[PDB]
């Protein structure tokens, strides 16, 4: 299947606070796995899953160094933008980044990509065939033509296609026993009485991994996808995920109505009634 | 492993 | 750009009074991240929290993930109190072990 190395970096700055607070924070998939705080007592870049105690003592000297060298990097953006889009300096802004691969289930590159947003907002991003920038509003236009000048897409397309390849292989290798495993769902449905006599019945999955599935409520065979609650999925605290689903029904009416669970940890899909 | 040399904006 | 946090407070397992659990607290779709999250059990706020799974989505909103291990009881209650500049006031949402 697929499977993707990603990054968050997060710098926000607090006038009157000191320096910015800056975070990075490292997943391979769904799985949280290396992490940077510098408002952490010793700021160094720490494993966060298992499997990363393979890595050397020199990967961590190496990776904390990049991270101090990149909040220096973003204290002077802060500055930047401010007279890009004449802000005083007395608010706190924020600037947000991501940046990643995908490979296939052979290890090929499917595709990489670099987004920043100032505020909240989207600010220039590499386009798809990574060799050209699109920007979001004029002050990103300025960026934009330095970055061309200076042929940056250059230099982080060899990051893409290269070293974010061969490292995600490389984790994916060292931890494949967390990162390539499947847990099947366990599902149940609640019954909730209503006025107007009604109920609401809510179907849930549990303990799950990977993150994707599909949880359906079914009448006459069709998948009652307007009439139908549900949340995003989310983590459940011990790198699992969990979902719900809910339908409100008709009062006696409810054995009419059934829950499916699709995931790729079953070989058939789980039909639950109440 | 991490990106480094963010470029400044 | 300012958003509301939501907050969503549930467990790991079905609860089972004397069993060991997971108690969770998922805040989603907030601006800025300036945040404060705290968990309380009877009213007191329970020191062994983690802070995991940090991230944003499609429209730049953050997400965040605060939980602890509990051994839920028939008499003791939880929640989750969240402040951020969206609210005037801290809300606090108590968990349904029934939902």
């Amino acid at each position: 299947g697929p499977h993707s190395l990603r990054y968050f970096v997060t710098a926000v700055s607090r006038p009157g606070l000191g320096e910015p607070r800056y975070m990075e924070v490292g997943y391979v998939d769904d799985t949280e796995f290396v992490r940077f705080d510098s408002d952490a007592e010793n700021p160094r870049y720490e494993p966060r899953a298992r499997w990363m105690e393979q890595e050397g003592p020199e990967y961590w000297e190496r990776e904390t160094q990049k991270a101090k060298g990149n909040e220096q990097s973003f204290r002077v953006d802060l500055r930047t933008l401010l007279g890009y889009y004449n802000q005083s300096k007395g608010g706190s802004h924020t600037i947000q980044v991501i940046s990643g691969c995908e490979v296939g289930s052979d290890g090929r590159l499917l595709r990489g990509y670099q987004q920043y947003a100032y505020d909240g907002c989207d600010y220039i991003a590499l386009n798809e065939d990574l060799k050209t920038w699109t920007a979001a509003d004029m002050a990103a236009l300025i960026t934009k033509h330095k970055w061309e000048q200076a042929g940056e897409a250059e230099r982080l397309r060899a990051y893409l296609e290269g070293t974010c390849v061969e490292w995600l292989r490389r984790y994916l290798k060292n931890g494949n026993a967390t990162l390539l495993r499947t847990d099947s769902p366990k599902a149940h449905v609640t019954h909730h009485s209503r006025p107007e006599d009604k109920v609401t019945l809510r179907c849930w999955a549990l303990g799950f991994y990977p993150a994707d599935i599909t949880l359906t409520w079914q009448l006459n065979g069709e998948e009652l996808i307007q009439d139908m609650e549900l949340v995003e999925t989310r983590p459940a605290g011990d790198g699992t995920f969990q979902k719900w689903a809910s339908v409100v029904v008709p009062l006696g009416k409810e054995q009419y109505y059934t829950c499916h669970v699709y995931h790729q940890g079953l070989p058939e899909p789980l039909t639950l009634r109440w | 492993f991490a990106p480094g040399n963010y470029p400044a904006l | 750009i300012q958003k509301t946090p939501q907050i969503q407070v549930y467990s790991r397992h079905p609860p089972e009074n004397g069993k060991p659990n997971i108690l969770n607290c998922y805040v989603t779709q907030f601006h800025p991240p300036h945040i404060e999250i705290q968990m309380l059990k009877n009213g007191k706020k329970i020191p062994k929290v983690e802070m995991s799974d940090m991230s944003f989505s499609k429209d730049w909103s953050f997400y965040i993930l605060a939980h602890t291990e509990f051994t839920p009881t028939e008499t003791d209650t939880y929640a989750c109190r969240v402040k951020h500049d969206s609210m005037a006031e801290p809300k606090t949402v108590y968990w349904d072990r029934d939902m």
